[PDB]
DNA sequence: ACACACTCTCCAATTCTCTAA
């Protein structure tokens, strides 16, 4: 340690607010280059370096007052670009040994203290001039390399994760990505962003760009951050208003249920009931020793601990939590936002494409081209601005571009058992871009131009008349499981499954008969691909949920459900204890007034079986198990 | 089969300066 | 030693289990039309005193899961094609 | 003689893999 931390002195020092730096400070910086240069794969060096500071002490101040120097700026730049390259590319993966885990630890804390020394205005703003002189040029290598390694350096600075964990902050305060992305905008450096992405000479640096504003917009959603607007102040402020009063007065409530059902009578009081005619496990009456109040709702297991789970038998969850920013970084974002689908969009889209359609060797990520197509098609479409704003994408090649990628992650995340989690992760988000791809040809129905409405026929028929499409959805929920995917997959794939189902029978109803890739094809016989009772069993699952459910979620789901079991007849499949149990929390549940389709579904279905029931006996074993379709079909003829 | 197949297959600047 | 008891096929298909439910509920009376409720809660009350003369060990939702994975096992199809019909 | 804290072991439950119904 006591080695690096005198000999790293040399670079210079302070005095009061200006920096003096010793004659052979560009030797020193050669130094510390030599030592990373034969530094451990535990990256010891620059956990010595981040002890000692040298980034926020020194390098900060050279670059902010000696920046004259050009040669020692680029050395220092350059430094401090593989100081700042991010964790999970130095170590190549989060380690599994403990010791090089907790130097990966120890390594991303310095880069979490880096983010936040670099929150200076004034880094980005020398950075922002020396960019704007080198785009002059209309240049040598090493001006391509500078602008390079300046791009290169901020996205760095952007990358390495927050600790949300750390900061606890409510929503509209600002979190370090929040006051670095407000620095940005203090600094003016999104406009050379802007201008990067509109000039078409620039497409080398627009493939960055894209990875820098993907990084930026991550806490916000496009639908929420459309929503904004100057008068948001008063419109927080009640609201919170209210939603406070409304959580003290459910606490109210519970409270007062629990109350009435203990006894008045301290724990100690005492009594015993024999309840008689009520046999126990042994040969005899039960005996009860608690108080008489508590028969009123008796069930036997109250008493009862949990089953203890194995470890790897847990499912997947969740590692994010949703979020909003402040009012001033939401404002500052929604112009930016604007701005990029008013100039830049389209030019960036065909740029990338060209890079991503050429460059196969170099294996550029996909998966950002994806996501900015689905982010910024979305805020388009919650502005409802006209469907030239975002023409490029509008097009077939998009469609089959996704399925030939989504499904080769399916084909990935099935053979690849190693990789699984991250092809899941993949797919996942494929499956969303592709949802914004339907939920916006089904908008451009609903405008005043039959142009575009033809062109909507154009692209709705070649989805409905090729097999893959249709096969999909079938594809993915055979497959779906509770350690490969958490629900949030489930939700996207039935909501996208409702959507697809909507506009194949918007587009079925055109024509006597639909012929597709060859046969005669017919919605209902479709639709019976669905009644496999694994569909049923994910259908339920998601069900459970149904209060935290969003009101669309559960208007899709229940919808898709009362047609798959009344029009298809194959209403028995929903016979099952699983079900009948979540049925009874329901129905017991003071807030079944906000769930009328809900609970007169389940009244409706229990009136079948109860129907059912008292002509058959056979129901109470069936109830039990889960049913084969002839089966199904069989439980009414008997 | 023909007829409905048939009829539904044959359907398908600013400078550095302005910026900054 | 360690003779710790679990819930298996043979023990699924013994008269505890699928014989047992099969007579509990001839003596059961039901409402109906507009009570389907009441019905429902009367139902599972039998149910989840009869899962517990089976094995007195887990919570019912937890005992509903095992005989949803059970089901699936021959022996018990073996036993099913008696109570369904006759012996 | 009768209670905590700690260390350690062997039995058999859960999953991978190959096979038949």
């Amino acid at each position: 340690n006591c080695e690096l931390l005198a000999t790293c002195s040399a670079l210079g020092y302070l005095e009061g607010d200006t920096y003096h730096k010793e004659p052979d400070c560009l030797e020193s910086v050669k130094d510390l280059i030599r030592y990373l240069r034969h530094e451990d794969e535990t990256r010891d060096v620059r956990q010595q370096l981040g002890a000692a500071q040298i980034l926020q002490s020194d390098l900060l101040p050279i670059l902010t007052q000696h920046h004259q120097d050009k040669p020692l700026f680029d050395a220092v730049i350059r430094l401090m670009v593989n100081l700042t390259q991010p964790a999970l590319l130095c170590f190549g993966n989060l380690p599994k040994e403990p010791s090089f885990r907790h130097h990966f630890l120890q390594v991303l804390t310095y880069l979490q203290a880096y983010k936040e020394a670099f929150a200076s205005e004034k880094a980005f703003g020398v950075l922002s001039e020396t960019l704007y002189e080198l785009l002059q040029l209309g240049r040598q290598e090493e001006d391509n390399l500078l602008i390079e390694r300046i791009l290169l350096l901020v996205r760095n600075i952007l990358h390495v994760p927050a600790d949300l964990d750390q900061e606890k902050k409510i929503d509209d305060d600002a979190s370090a990505h929040d006051q670095l992305l407000w620095a940005i905008h203090l600094s003016g450096l999104d406009d050379l962003l802007l201008f990067l992405a509109s000039s078409s000479a620039e497409e080398q640096w627009s493939l960055h760009v894209l990875e820098i504003v993907s990084l930026m917009f991550r806490d916000q959603n496009p639908e929420q951050l459309a929503g904004v607007g100057q008068g948001r102040l008063a419109q927080e402020r009640s609201a919170d208003f209210a939603e406070l009063e409304v959580l003290r007065q459910r606490e109210m409530a519970e409270k007062k249920t629990r109350a009435l059902q203990r006894g008045n009578r301290h724990s100690r009081f005492g009594g015993s009931y024999i309840v008689q005619g009520l046999k126990s496990i042994g040969e005899r009456d039960l005996i009860f020793h608690k108080g008489l109040h508590n028969l009123r709702n008796y069930s036997s297991d109250l008493g009862k601990q949990p089953k203890k789970v194995p470890k790897r038998r847990q499912a997947a969850r969740e590692l994010s939590i949703q979020r909003r920013s402040a009012l001033n970084v939401r404002l500052f974002l929604r112009d930016f936002c604007s701005e990029f689908l008013e100039n830049c969009y389209n030019r960036l889209m065909g740029s990338v494409k060209d890079h991503l359609l050429r460059e196969k060797a170099q294996q550029h990520d996909e998966t950002y081209y994806m996501w900015a197509l689905a982010f910024f098609m979305a805020f388009n479409r919650a502005a409802s601005f006209r469907p030239g704003l975002v023409s490029e994408t509008l097009s077939v090649r998009t469609f089959h571009f996704i399925e030939q990628n989504l499904t080769n992650y399916y084909e990935m995340m099935l053979t690849d058992r190693k990789e699984a989690a991250s092809w899941a992760r993949r797919m996942h988000l494929a499956l969303k871009a592709y949802q914004e791809l339907l939920a916006t040809v089904n908008e451009m129905d609903i405008s005043p131009d039959e142009a575009v409405r033809e062109s909507s026929r154009i692209i709705k028929n070649n989805i409905f008349y090729v097999m893959e499409y249709r096969e999909l959805f079938l594809a993915l929920f055979r497959k779906f499981d509770e350690r490969c995917q958490p629900r949030s997959f489930l939700r996207d794939l039935v909501e996208t499954t409702h959507l697809f189902l909507k506009m194949l029978e918007r587009f079925c109803r055109s024509r006597g008969n639909l012929v597709v890739q060859e046969k005669e094809f017919n919605f209902l016989d479709y639709l019976k691909r669905f009644a496999c009772s694994t569909v049923v069993r994910a259908y339920v699952l998601l069900l459970r949920s149904y209060q935290q459910n969003s009101a669309h979620t559960n208007h899709c789901i229940v919808k898709m459900l009362h047609r798959l079991a009344h029009d298809l007849k194959m209403e028995a499949l929903l016979f099952q204890l699983s079900v009948f149990c979540l049925f009874n929390r329901l129905l017991s549940d003071p807030a079944a007034g906000a769930y009328k389709e809900l609970v007169t579904f389940a009244k409706y279905i229990l009136g079948k079986f109860f129907a059912l029931a008292a002509v058959n006996q056979k129901a109470f074993v069936e109830l039990l198990f889960w049913k084969n379709t002839a089966v199904v079909r069989e439980m009414t003829e008997g | 089969k023909q007829l409905h197949s048939e009829t539904q297959r044959l359907i398908r600047n600013k400078t550095i300066h302005d910026f900054f | 030693k360690r003779n710790i008891p679990k819930l298996d096929a043979q023990r699924l298909i013994s008269e505890r289990g699928l014989p047992a439910l099969r007579h509990v509920f001839d003596k059961a009376k039901f409402k109906g039309k507009g009570h389907e409720a009441e019905d429902l809660k009367m139902l599972i009350r039998h149910m989840e005193h009869w899962a517990h003369r089976l094995f007195p060990k887990l919570q019912f939702e937890d005992f509903i899961d095992r005989v949803e994975y059970l089901g699936s096992k021959k022996e018990v199809q073996t036993c099913l094609k008696r109570i369904r019909l006759d012996l």
